[PDB]
């Protein structure tokens, strides 16, 4: 019920591609963003789902929007051929946040990170600042091959919101054999 | 108070369009705009960015951009008009305002209205407000009454429409 | 109308006039009133240069009432008549191309002219910033505070 | 009783008119319609900005060409990019027809009237404005419950018999009878001339290129024997001289003829083009080497 | 209205008796010329009505009825 | 590749006021929009736009935004007024290319391949044609030096159809020329011109200075096609041109030596006619 934009941020890099999940990783993203963007809809009739892909470049592939069938479909051929690059995705995330046709929303964005994110302690953090002067609640989520619960991660997820904040979660999924079943179990029904 | 023939723009907010940056979550936005105690902070510094939409084109004249007396008041606003995206801190500092006030403490008082340059605001859409310091100097500063008052611009909603004269599939 | 009327009976020589003026103006619907009002206290104290009076005519032009300012306008450059008043002219013009409301800068183009009135080269300068602006209705105003 | 002082004007930006004139040339032989999108700045000035064209419909101009679906997205799609303005009126071809209302126009500029008291409603015939004269008259219904009061109810104002006076062909089709015209004036200002200065503006190489000498020989050639004969006219013109009351000779036969009008005139144009062309020749040969 | 003003007792003259610039008559006309932009700036010539009369006043108020001629020849 | 992009007055008029609509608040960098417009044998023909929401960071320089969803409903309003408009590009207003118009133009590319991006300097009002078109080309710069996205440049020219020219014609209407020119107005095409030549010569002069001090990279093409102008010169001290020259100008002054001549036995007539006008009404009225 909570009015929220949801700009799920899905992952498409190259070793979004080698399944330590059991399938393959992109399907525990796309079988993950299925819950997340179905998640928020049915929470309430009036949200809305965006989804932006993070390797490579920040291609921007379906904005902001409420009807769940463009998020689902443009979901399909995605192709996991980049390299991540969190630093910007974020920002072209929040930045096309900013655009949100109705102002009254909260904001909430899910960062699917499966990736090894190469990027500066010292850049992180200053993201997350201009985040918290803007009032973005972003929850991150890894999946595959990555330095487990990486510290310029968590540190981002921290800093996100402190000092008995909202609790954007860090919400780490256990590699190997598992659904979103973990990422449905705790960020989507309370982020 | 209020001037002649003006009216407190409190009816005309939209609710789903007006949005804070920087509010606190234990006092919202909606805090303060009602005529109560309850006010508004700023949880993450001083600086607060507070946007509002109005149901139709509305003209201003005064804003009661009132303040706690312990220092947290605004001290420095920045007004917009019209923005087609909303604001950012960074890039809101550096655009030029509509209206640089620079609020003196007899504004900040619960009587205190502050005059708006009636020329610039003829077809107001959407106002945001940027406070840059509060009195004190004070960690988080505090808006205790914000509403604008001005005059109802008469806007032709074409959504009804409707045809009042006339037989339908009549053509030229 | 009729505080209007009132004006030209007492016609540069307002003297008592000019306060009840002053009163009656303050007083009024924000609409032909007004007007007919501003053109009866500045005509009432025409050249008196009070500063009483000035305040409230510039208060009603930045009403911006179209209508209003018209006569509001008059009004600011006949009681600043020869006046040279460095706050009128930066103010009147300020106005000027910065409101819709051609009807206001009529009664403006005129209004700053009679500002200017006799001092024959002192200015001299609205005479070529305003020739130069793009807005007709100041070239007007620019034309005219030659005259 | 509010009144349309004559004064009043709907002011119609560079942009409108183009767009205006660009959308009934698009479907001349047909009759195109849009919405005008401005602002009612006061009660003596009209504003329109912007104008988005209503799709075609077989309908044609009428009320139900007005998609509300098409209107109400149009409308919400231009707030976002900085253009949130109000529906001010709506605008309609009238291939070659003229500048007037017709009866369903009436019934629609009864509609638009409704949801405000000045809507302005405008016409452009792409087929009579051809040339440099725009055909575009603007009108507001006038009510038909004001015939005891005075018609095109003006007031205090001089700019009524200005800027036109009212078309014959269009005074037979309703005018100051249910529909009066406003003064339509277009607020051009600079930095919109400069840009569309640019439409015909040559360049730098232009002015320094010699034209051709071997058309221009021909061309000098071809007006020194036409000027010739013109000579041979003038010697006989003047040397007749004939005196039976000279100023009536000098008006019984003006045909545009020999004695100056065909005469200098080519002088100029011989004059002109040499001159043009020499110095042209002359600042190359310093320019380039 | 002009040819009569006054009853044919006042005239319009910006230059003063005294070969000055009547500041209330030069005014009158110039608001007058701006009755193409409105009509009831119109009034704004009677400002420029000077009354062509020579007053005897003697004393303070007196008004004697003086008898004096001219030269309509 | 596409000879020509003839921008007709209409867009380079809705652009300015795209300016104008947010400038005027959100004080911002270029404005981005999209170019429609309908195909020639190569020649794109661009007649409207509109605006996307476009918002960027100075920061990173890709931290940007193209709405998709606006500018996807937008052309699906469009082609239902119009249906002989298909995007073929996008405009933005920043005199100076960014670093952010490569992939953006990429997205572009997304509905229309061979998109040409139109810079319109909407703020400067200078020597001219205020439209600056650029396409996307990547290849291997056969001259052995690494590849990358760049903008090849294509020619631009501005015109005008039927329709928007009546309009533009009668929208000036107070500056516009006389079409004959007259000697006065020749001449001022001539100042105008050698003004130019000028200052295209200084821009060539500076860059030139670049590669010269190095702060620019010598492009080992177009570098000497600049050399090929430098020999393209007339050479005109060469004897037998200069005799010639004297032939025409010589031939020329025969011509406007007649012409004077008739030009003054006309005015002696006239005055002579003249004369005997005033003389001959003087001695009448007695
Ligand atoms: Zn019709």
């Amino acid at each position: 019920m909570v009015l929220e934009s949801t700009m799920v941020c899905v992952d498409n890099s190259e070793y979004m591609r080698n399944g330590d999940f059991l399938p393959t990783r992109l399907q525990a993203q796309q079988d993950a963003v299925n819950i997340v963007c179905h998640s928020k809809t049915r929470s309430n009739p009036e949200n809305n789902v965006g989804l932006i892909t993070l390797a490579n470049d920040c291609e921007v592939l379906t904005t902001l929007t409420p009807d769940t069938g463009r998020i689902l479909s443009k979901l399909h051929t995605v192709q996991p051929k980049g390299k991540i690059t969190f630093c910007t995705g974020i920002r072209v995330a929040h930045l096309a946040l900013k655009h949100r046709q109705g102002k009254n929303h909260k904001m909430r964005i899910i960062a699917f990170v499966g990736s090894p994110v190469e990027d500066n302690e010292k850049d992180l953090v200053k993201l997350a600042k201009r985040l918290k002067k803007e009032k973005v609640n972003v929850d991150i989520i890894n999946f595959g091959e990555e330095e487990v619960n990486t510290e310029k991660l968590t540190a981002f997820v921290n800093t996100l919101n402190g000092k008995d904040g909202t609790g954007s979660h860090l919400v780490t999924v256990p590699p190997g054999p598992s659904l979103a079943d973990a990422l449905i179990s705790s960020p989507i029904l309370a982020g | 108070d209020i001037p002649k023939g003006y009216m407190d723009l409190m009816p005309f907010i939209n609710k789903a369009g007006c949005e804070c940056l920087n509010e606190s979550d234990e006092h919202g936005f909606d805090n303060c705009l009602r005529k109560d105690t309850t006010f508004l902070e700023s949880d993450c510094d001083e600086q607060l960015l507070i946007t509002v939409a109005f149901n139709q084109p509305v003209k201003l004249y005064s804003m009661k951009f009132q303040g706690p007396d312990n220092g947290q008041g605004p001290k420095y606003v920045k007004i917009f008009i019209n923005l087609p995206r909303s604001m950012d801190f960074e890039e809101a500092e550096r655009s030029e305002p509509t209206q640089a006030l620079e609020l003196t403490e007899d504004d900040i008082k619960e009587d205190g209205i502050v005059p708006l340059r009636y020329v610039k605001f003829q077809n107001v859409n959407s106002v945001t407000i940027f406070v840059q310091s509060n009195q004190g100097e004070e960690e988080t500063t505090r808006i205790s009454y914000f509403t604008f008052i001005g005059t109802p611009v008469q806007a032709t909603n074409m959504n009804d429409f409707k045809r009042v004269v006339g037989k339908k599939g009549e053509s030229h | 109308g009729g505080l209007y009327a009132l004006g030209l009976i007492h016609a540069n020589h307002g003297g008592d006039i000019i306060d009840y003026l002053l009163n009656q103006l303050k007083n009024a619907s924000n609409d032909i009133v007004r007007h007919g009002g501003s053109l009866g206290l500045g005509l009432a104290a025409m050249g008196t240069a009070r500063q009483d009076v000035y305040d409230l005519l510039k208060t009603n032009l930045y009403q911006d009432d179209a209508v209003t300012g018209e006569a509001a306008g008059l009004a600011l450059g006949l009681v600043m008549l020869g006046s040279k008043n460095a706050q009128a002219i930066e103010d009147m013009v300020g106005y000027a191309q910065e409101t819709q409301h051609e009807k206001i800068l009529r009664g403006l183009a005129v209004g700053i002219a009679l500002v200017m009135y006799g001092r024959m080269e002192e200015a001299d300068a609205l005479i070529e910033s305003l020739c130069r602006d793009k807005d007709p209705i100041l070239r007007r105003s620019g034309m005219y505070t030659v005259a | 009783a509010p009144a349309v002082d004559t004064a009043e004007q709907v002011y119609i930006s560079s942009l409108a008119l183009l767009k205006m004139l660009k959308h009934g040339r698009a479907g001349v032989p047909m009759e195109v319609m849009g919405l005008m999108l401005g602002e009612f700045v006061d009660d003596y000035t009209v504003r329109v900005i912007d104008v988005f064209a209503m799709p075609q419909s077989g309908t044609g101009v009428s009320v139900e060409a007005v998609d509300p679906v098409f209107q109400a997205k149009m409308l919400d799609m231009l707030k976002q990019t900085g253009r949130p303005e109000m529906v001010v009126g709506w605008y309609h071809s009238h291939p070659g027809f003229g500048c007037w209302l017709s009866g369903v126009d009436i019934n629609t500029q009864q509609s638009f009237e409704a949801l405000s008291e000045r809507a302005v409603a405008v016409v452009v015939d792409p087929i009579q404005s051809v040339k440099g004269k725009v055909v575009i008259d603007a009108f507001r219904l006038i009510n038909a419950n004001m015939m005891v009061l005075g018609h095109e109810p003006r007031q205090t104002t001089s700019n009524l018999g200005h800027l036109n006076k009212p078309s014959i062909q269009a005074l037979i089709h309703g005018l100051n009878r249910h529909y009066y015209s406003i003064t339509i004036n277009y607020r051009k200002n600079e930095l919109e001339q400069k840009m569309l200065l640019n439409l015909h503006k040559k360049s730098w190489m232009e002015g320094l290129t010699l034209q051709d000498y071997s058309e221009h020989c021909k061309h000098n050639e071809s007006v020194v024997k036409e000027m010739l004969e013109l000579a041979k006219n003038y010697n006989k013109a003047v040397e007749e001289e004939d005196k039976m009351t000279p100023e009536q000779l000098a008006i019984k036969n003006v045909g545009k003829q020999d004695p100056k009008r065909h005469l200098e005139e080519h002088v100029d144009v011989l004059m002109t083009s040499n001159i043009v062309q020499c110095l042209a020749a002359m600042l190359d040969t310093v320019v380039f080497k | 209205g002009i040819l009569d003003a006054g009853g044919h007792n006042v005239t319009i003259s910006l230059q003063s008796r005294t070969g000055h610039t009547h500041m209330p008559s030069v005014v009158g006309v110039l608001v007058f010329t701006q009755f193409w932009f409105w009509f009831p700036l119109s009034h704004f010539l009677s400002l420029a009505y000077t009354p062509t009369c020579v007053i005897g006043l003697n004393k303070d108020l007196k008004m004697p009825k003086v008898q004096y001629k001219s030269n309509c020849k | 590749a596409v000879q020509k992009v003839v921008v007709h007055p209409l867009v380079l008029l809705s652009v300015v006021d795209h300016f104008n609509r947010i400038g005027k608040v959100g004080n911002q960098k270029r404005v981005v929009g999209v170019l429609l417009g309908s195909w020639q044998k190569k020649v794109l023909d661009v007649s409207n736009s509109f605006a996307v929401p476009f918002d960027e960071d100075d920061k990173d320089d890709s931290v940007w935004f193209l709405d998709h969803d606006y500018l996807e409903n937008m052309y699906g309003m469009f082609k239902k007024v119009n249906a002989r408009e298909r995007i073929v590009g996008w405009y933005h207003t920043g005199p100076k290319l960014h670093k952010n118009d490569i992939a953006i133009n990429e997205l572009m590319k997304r509905y229309c391949p061979n998109s040409v991006l139109v810079i319109i300097d909407v703020k400067p009002k200078d020597l001219g044609l205020p439209t600056e078109a650029y396409i996307s080309v990547e290849e291997v710069h056969d001259d052995g030096t690494p590849t990358s996205k760049t903008f090849e440049h294509v020619t631009s020219e501005i015109g005008a159809e039927e329709a928007e020219e009546v309009g533009v014609e009668h929208l000036l209407r107070d500056i516009k020329d006389t079409t004959v020119g007259t000697l006065s107005q020749r001449i001022t095409n001539q100042v105008h011109g050698l003004k130019g030549l000028n200052s295209k010569l200084l821009d060539i002069r500076s860059y030139l200075e670049k590669v010269a001090t190095g702060k620019l990279p010598i492009n080992h093409q177009i570098i000497y096609q600049l050399q090929d102008v430098f020999n393209l010169l007339p050479d005109v001290s060469l004897q037998e041109f200069v005799k010639a020259f004297y032939l025409k100008t010589n031939d020329q002054m025969v011509v406007v030596y007649l012409a004077s001549l008739i030009r003054s036995v006309v005015a002696l007539h006239n005055l002579i006619n003249n004369k005997i006008a005033n003389r001959d009404a003087e001695k009448k009225e007695g």
